[PDB]
């Protein structure tokens, strides 16, 4: 495999957590609200079938 | 947020796990 530079693209690097960032909030944050709603649920889940109410 | 409110408001944790009204009056009435 053969790797070379670029300078343009090499402004201003993002981690790969900062390149998350960019757009898991914004261009597909309904994934995340998904996620949430499924987070949700299991917590009121798990917690509804094993305590004693 | 809300999930957590669930968790505290219903104490999955037992919260309150470890914890003189008198149901009698009596009242006189006197001889019959």
């Amino acid at each position: 495999f053969i790797t070379s530079k670029i300078w343009d693209g090499a402004l201003a690097e993002n981690n790969h957590i900062s390149s998350i960032g960019n757009i898991m909030y914004t261009n597909y944050n309904v994934w995340l609200i998904l996620a949430s709603f499924i987070l949700l649920l299991a917590m009121v889940g798990a917690i509804v079938i094993t305590i004693k109410p | 947020t809300i999930g957590f409110v669930y968790e505290l408001g219903h104490d999955a944790l037992k919260v309150h796990s470890r914890q003189l009204k008198s149901s009698v009056v009596i009242s006189y009435l006197g001889n019959i």
